[PDB]
């Protein structure tokens, strides 16, 4: 349930195949991005009294974030960029420091996830709406918000300490 | 218009595909989204039209993070460059900030099958085994020189400051850490005790590590003069086989690449070749041949014929008037077609069996003739090392083994033949006779290794060209038109015979055919004749 | 005519064990020195013992940290460097053995006071036997080399050359020192080597330079078996050009000995005569001359071909015999200086060197 | 095989005194479940297992941890967010791997015995067959090409897929800032377009008009 993906091809050929990693603290990290979500989504109803899930649920994305990035998220190739994460700022916000377009990489893997949980038909309908609102919204901007001209090349040290 | 019609037809002629037609219209079309320009235009279309100059010009006419290279990439912007301290304005102004490149493999990858032979594993085996004994000899030996010369410095001065000398972590010597290397191979894990009581007290430690140093080095260096006689006999046995790279692959691909079915093959890939550019239409002449090959000399030519009929003579299932028909055969019609007995041709319209014989013969006259150029260039190369070297003033200008003399030197390419001889006998065993060969002519012996097979092949050709009847129709047609004059003659006179000429080629239509006919020209010029085959 | 020369050697860089099984030896050098010394060749040449080069000296090029971790490495504390280790790629293809730094110190110094000198006017021409380390980084050691020292001989050479010009015959791609000097016009690099599954993968026919070094970096790639005539067709029109075009003050050329018949990494089929060929092109030519080793892992060819060119450079014709010496059973069954060929097949086809050719001359066309 | 290189190294010897990841399906260095054959990374565990973390002895996979204890032990989003936050605590750390719908999509040789095929296929420049020197055949167009006829000429095998000099291809991977999608959706661009014969002839007679119209 994505519209306008190609561009993850993009991520993933620049960080499996052209060897260009990604910045450590690029800009815009996945909470500031979602409370950024909460606040213009916010301001599109005029009496949006079920703001009281809106919240709750870009709440849940970090948490989602949390204990999920690093596992089924990176690749081979970003487990040295995870290790130094760990080894250095543990103690700061695992669910922070991470750029916009590892994000979107969730959402391509819950699509299957998701099928190993047996929800109600209202709360899965309700999810499935808020992410497809999610990514069109990501779809709206992708373009002043996803941007690989800033995408830096692994020397051979990083390719040692990778493979 | 209709000119435009005639390109496109014409490109669809010369193309013979469609999807790289189609490919070339993806590229017109691009052009004609007004993405591509003139110039670029025409550079895109040069890969298509690049080798037909009237479709290049007729087409002119109608007309009218980043990354360089290829294995450099530039480093982050927000990179934390490492400092340097030794930056003067010529570092900052000269050396590369920007741009890196990867090493994408490694030193001491798997090259040990790559390419080189199993003999010169042993080589290399034997060159490290040397190695790792004669460097820790010298580590030795030089750790002996450097205690010598501190016992040596230590013994002129008074008693009452001996014991006042100590001795630093280099040992006397120049480096800190070749000495403590030889002390503690020479003693084990004994080795900080013994340092330490050489720094502390020299003057009585110093004798006694002299002492088992120098016992240690003399055992060692009579370990290594045993060591070095057995390392002898191997070089000998190894070298020149390492040198040769090809014996082994060329021994299996000369006893396939003169089979009968290699030699066709050879020709009918340039037939469908050329079949396939004249249905393209591109610019090449109806009248080119189709193999070239060339012949230096006549007394080489003289010395197969001995070698064929050497072998022939010496042949049981053959009869004493098929020997005959041989004799006749080699020794005076393969002359009579070279024109043994200038712009002077000979026209031979031959078979199979014809074209496999002469081809076989060609590759011996080529073989002889490498052999022989290889022992002229052995002779001068000797000759004028002699000359060099008898007037050199070495450094004035501010066991072994004794080399054959001349005469063996220009008597190699006799006893060759009489080598390649006794082969064909079986007289002597190939293992020697392979060996003498590469003791010889070096890494230009491999040429005559399979002369054997190349002689019994041919053999096989003389006696099956003697016992088919159409072979005796060929050569006596030829002996027939020959009288005439039409076949073969002076290059002016061509023209005035050659509807007769084309007389002779219509009979060899209707004497073969069923059967494969070859077109062969002898053509002589300056000593040489160079030999031109084409299928028909 | 005849000239002064200068020749550097420690006589305990030889010494120095760079492993078991190791193709990298240093005993090669010295025995090219026992060669030296039983040719009659040290009455003509002045031997001189280079200075131990400073790690100040060192971090012109490499950082600090880097330099830093050399000299506190050792054999023995391998467990608390282990991550370093990682970081700088010293490990199973540069091992670290004992008195490393010591042997980095000797390579470097002697390059960098050979520099010195010809900065000095004092001769013109130079030999380093136990340098042309050309493979190290300015922050990672690779190809058995750990530091860059040409690019510190070249940095010395800059102080009062305008421009110069580094040749390299070995086998691998110099990308050390092409690299070090890719974004500048002050050197340009001339390479010849094998390319195409081999080491280091890098030194494309397209990759000239960047920014305002393009065009001042020209790579020849070659294939498997390339022999003396090929090399020598395809070496003096290109270093003309090169020399014409660009006009250098001062050469360094790296005497890689791997490029010859035989070795036992390398691929190529020269001999030591057509190795030589090419000192003879570049000392044709009359200017300040810094002759570097570099690779070549045949030891006994190496020596053979170290020997010869040195006496190349010196105008002196040695005997084709070996002369007895500490190490002659090295060379045997022979024991004669030149060494002959292989007949492994010429992969490097003639039209392939056309191309070739004509690309690096109208790539030399674009210079000012 | 007689080894010289034993009698030489107890010569010299100093006296002394007396196979893939389960995880991410990949080679490397691998720790192997006692219990069952699978076998994980050191940064294929959850967590993932550093050097000085291994314990001393037997070491045990993830999925046969969790049936251990379990053998032992025998419009609020909140609760399908705990049921996700718990989904991905029990999940290993494999990998990410994009869907298959958008990562996925002999003749001109010597014989066995060796020997030029028939009929023959010949190099695109020459017209040569395969005789002369190895040919290569481009992945996208049955069209093959000689080592030493391209311009450059290549030095090597290309071990991938090669891209012949004469698709247009190369116009477009002249760039070399654009993002990859935008290359690949145009050259997809003229991966389907065929046919157009009627269309380009026109276009082209239309441009060699000397007067524009
Ligand atoms: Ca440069
Ligand atoms: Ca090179
Ligand atoms: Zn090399
Ligand atoms: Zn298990
Ligand atoms: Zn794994
Ligand atoms: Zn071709
Ligand atoms: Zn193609």
């Amino acid at each position: 349930p994505e519209e306008l993906k190609p561009w993850l091809v993009d991520d993933w050929d620049l960080i499996t195949r052209q060897k260009q990693l990604f910045y450590l603290p690029a800009k815009k990290n996945v909470d500031s991005i979602l409370e950024d979500y909460a606040n213009y989504k916010k301001s599109r109803g005029n009496t949006d009294n079920k703001e009281y899930a809106v919240n709750e649920v870009v709440a849940g994305i970090k948490e989602y974030f949390n204990v999920m990035l690093g596992t089924q998220l990176l690749y081979k190739f970003e487990r040295p960029q995870y290790a130094e994460i760990l080894a250095d700022h543990p103690d700061a916000p695992m669910s922070q420091v991470y750029g916009a377009p590892h994000l979107l990489r969730l959402f391509v893997r819950i699509g299957a996830m998701l099928a190993y949980t047996p929800l109600d038909e209202k709360s899965l309908a309700l999810l499935l709406n808020y992410l497809h609102d999610f990514l069109k919204y990501l779809a709206k901007n992708s373009a002043t918000l996803f941007s690989a001209s800033d995408y830096e090349v692994a020397p051979p040290e990083y390719h040692r300490k990778a493979v | 218009t209709l000119q435009e019609f005639s390109f496109f037809d014409k490109v669809r002629r010369v193309l013979k595909s469609q999807e790289v037609y189609e490919n070339f219209l993806r590229c017109i079309a691009l052009f004609n989204q007004e993405l591509v320009s003139g110039s670029e235009l025409l550079q895109l279309v040069s890969p298509f039209l690049g080798k037909f100059p009237e479709l290049f010009a007729q087409f002119k006419s109608f007309l009218g993070c980043k990354r360089i290279g290829s294995s450099y990439r530039a480093l982050p912007k927000t990179y934390q460059q490492p400092k340097c301290s030794g930056r003067t304005a010529i570092c900052k102004e000269v050396l590369n900030d920007t741009w890196v490149s990867f090493p994408s493999w490694s030193e001491d990858s798997t090259f040990v099958s790559s390419k080189k032979t199993p003999y010169e594993e042993q080589l290399h085996r034997c060159e490290d085994e040397r190695f790792e004994l004669d460097v820790v000899l010298e580590t030795n030996l030089a750790t002996i020189r450097v205690l010598e010369s501190v016992q040596k410095k230590l013994s002129r001065m008074a008693p009452e400051d001996q014991e006042k000398f100590r001795l630093d972590d280099s040992l006397g010597g120049t480096s800190e850490v070749i000495q403590r290397r030889a002390i503690y191979r020479i003693y084990g894990d004994k080795a900080p005790e013994i340092i330490e009581s050489l720094k502390k007290n020299p003057v009585t430690a110093v004798p006694v590590v002299l002492k088992r140093l120098k016992a240690k080095e003399e055992e060692w260096r009579e370990a290594q003069q045993g060591f070095n006689k057995i390392w002898r006999e191997q070089y000998e046995k190894a070298y020149l086989k390492s040198l040769d790279h090809q014996a082994v692959n060329f021994k299996q691909n000369d006893t396939k690449a003169l089979r009968s079915k290699s030699l066709l093959n050879e020709i009918e890939s340039v037939y469908d070749e050329h079949q396939e550019q004249h249905s393209e239409g591109r610019s090449a002449p109806s009248s080119e041949p189709h193999l070239i090959f060339v012949y230096e000399d006549r007394q080489i030519l003289e010395d197969a014929a001995a070698l064929i009929s050497y072998y022939v003579k010496r042949q049981p299932a053959i009869q004493k008037e098929d020997q005959g028909t041989i004799h006749q055969l080699l020794h005076q019609f393969v002359p009579s077609l070279f024109f043994s007995q200038d712009d002077v041709y000979s026209l031979f319209f031959a078979n199979n069996n014809w074209y496999f014989f002469l081809r076989l013969h060609q590759t011996l006259c080529s073989r002889l003739l490498k052999i022989y150029r290889q022992a002229q260039k052995q002779l001068l190369e000797y000759r004028t090392e002699k000359e060099r070297e008898k007037l050199l003033c070495e450094g004035r200008r501010e066991l072994r083994l004794k080399q054959p003399s001349e005469v063996e030197l220009e008597e190699y390419y006799p006893a060759f033949l009489d080598m390649v001889r006794s082969l064909l006998e079986g007289s002597i065993d190939p293992t020697q006779y392979e060996d003498t060969l590469r003791e010889m002519f070096t890494i230009h012996a491999y040429v005559g290794f399979t002369m054997d097979k190349l002689v019994q092949n041919i053999a096989r050709q003389l006696h099956h060209l003697v016992s088919d009847d159409v072979c005796l129709k060929v050569v006596e047609l030829y002996l027939n038109e020959k009288k005439r004059g039409a076949a073969g003659g002076n290059l002016s006179s061509r023209c005035v015979r050659a509807a007769r000429e084309t007389s002779y080629q219509w009979k060899a239509e209707r004497c073969m055919a069923d059967e494969n006919c070859f077109k062969v020209m002898f053509l002589q010029r300056k000593g040489q004749v160079i030999m031109t085959i084409e299928l028909l | 005519g005849k000239k002064k020369v200068c020749y550097y050697y420690d006589g305990d860089i030889g010494n120095y064990y760079y492993g078991q099984g190791h193709p990298m030896k240093p005993h090669r050098i010295r025995m090219t020195h026992n060669l030296l010394l039983n040719y009659g060749l040290y009455r003509k040449m002045e031997i001189y013992r280079p200075h131990k080069a400073t790690a100040e000296e060192m971090t012109k090029y490499h950082s600090d940290e880097y330099i830093k971790f050399l000299r506190s490495i050792r054999p023995d504390n391998m467990s608390e460097y282990s991550k370093q280790m990682q970081r700088f790629n010293v490990g199973e293809d540069c091992p670290v053995f004992d008195g490393l730094f010591e042997f980095c110190q000797l390579s470097t110094g002697g390059s960098v006071a050979g520099a010195v000198k010809l900065n000095r006017q004092q001769t013109d021409m130079a030999v380093n036997w136990a340098g042309g380390l050309h493979h190290a980084k300015k922050s990672e050691a690779s190809g058995f080399c750990y530091v860059n020292d040409i690019v510190l001989a070249i940095l010395e050479l800059l102080k009062y050359h305008q421009r110069v010009l580094y040749i390299d015959i070995d086998i691998h791609h110099g990308d050390g020192v092409e690299e070090a000097f890719y974004t500048t016009d002050r050197v340009m690099t001339v390479s010849f080597h094998k390319y195409g599954e081999y080491f280091p993968g890098t030194g494309d026919l397209r990759d000239i330079g960047a920014g305002k070094g393009k065009y001042y970096a020209v790579n020849f790639p070659m294939r498997d078996g390339i022999d003396d005539e090929s090399y020598g067709q395809i070496f003096k029109p290109i270093i003309s050009k090169v020399m014409e075009m660009y006009q250098p003050s001062a050469v360094v050329l790296q005497c890689g000995a791997d490029s010859l018949s035989g070795d036992r990494l390398g691929c190529f089929n020269l001999t030591v005569k057509g190795h030589a060929k090419c000192v003879e092109v570049v000392k044709t030519f009359n200017l300040p001359l810094l002759m570097l080793g570099g690779g070549g892992y045949t030891i006994r060819n190496v020596a053979r071909c170290w020997t010869y060119e040195t006496a190349v450079a010196l105008d002196c014709e040695i005997p084709n015999e070996l002369p007895y010496n500490d190490y002659f059973e090295y060379f045997g069954p022979d024991f004669k200086l030149h060494i002959s060929p292989s007949n492994m097949t010429n992969q490097n086809t003639p039209e392939y060197m056309e191309k070739i050719k004509q690309r690096l001359f109208e790539n030399l066309r674009m210079l000012p | 095989s007689g080894g010289l290189m034993e009698q030489i190294q107890a010569l010299l010897a100093p006296p002394k005194t007396d196979d893939s990841c389960d995880s991410c399906k990949e080679g490397g260095d691998l720790l192997c479940c006692d219990h069952c054959p699978a076998a994980f990374h050191l940064q294929c565990c959850n967590p993932p297992l550093s050097e000085e973390m291994l314990p001393p002895g037997e070491w045990m996979c993830h999925r046969c941890t969790v049936r251990r204890k379990k053998r032992e032990q025998k419009p609020q989003l909140r609760r399908p967010f705990e049921l996700l936050i718990a989904a991905a605590m029990e999940r290993n750390p494999t990998q990410f791997q994009l869907p298959n719908e958008l990562t996925c999509t002999t003749q001109h040789e010597l014989d066995h015995n060796g020997l030029v095929p028939l009929p023959v296929k010949v190099c695109f420049t020459c017209n040569r067959s395969c005789r002369v020197a190895p040919l290569i055949q481009c992945d996208y167009c049955p069209l093959l090409f000689h080592m030493d006829c391209l311009e450059p000429p290549l030095t090597a095998m290309p071990l991938g897929r090669w891209m012949c000099p004469n698709h247009i291809e190369h116009v477009v991977l002249n760039q070399k800032n654009m993002t990859l999608s935008n290359r690949c959706q145009v050259f997809d661009r003229f991966q389907d377009t065929v046919s157009q014969h009627v269309v380009k002839v026109d276009f082209l007679n239309r441009i060699h008009k000397k007067h524009p119209p």
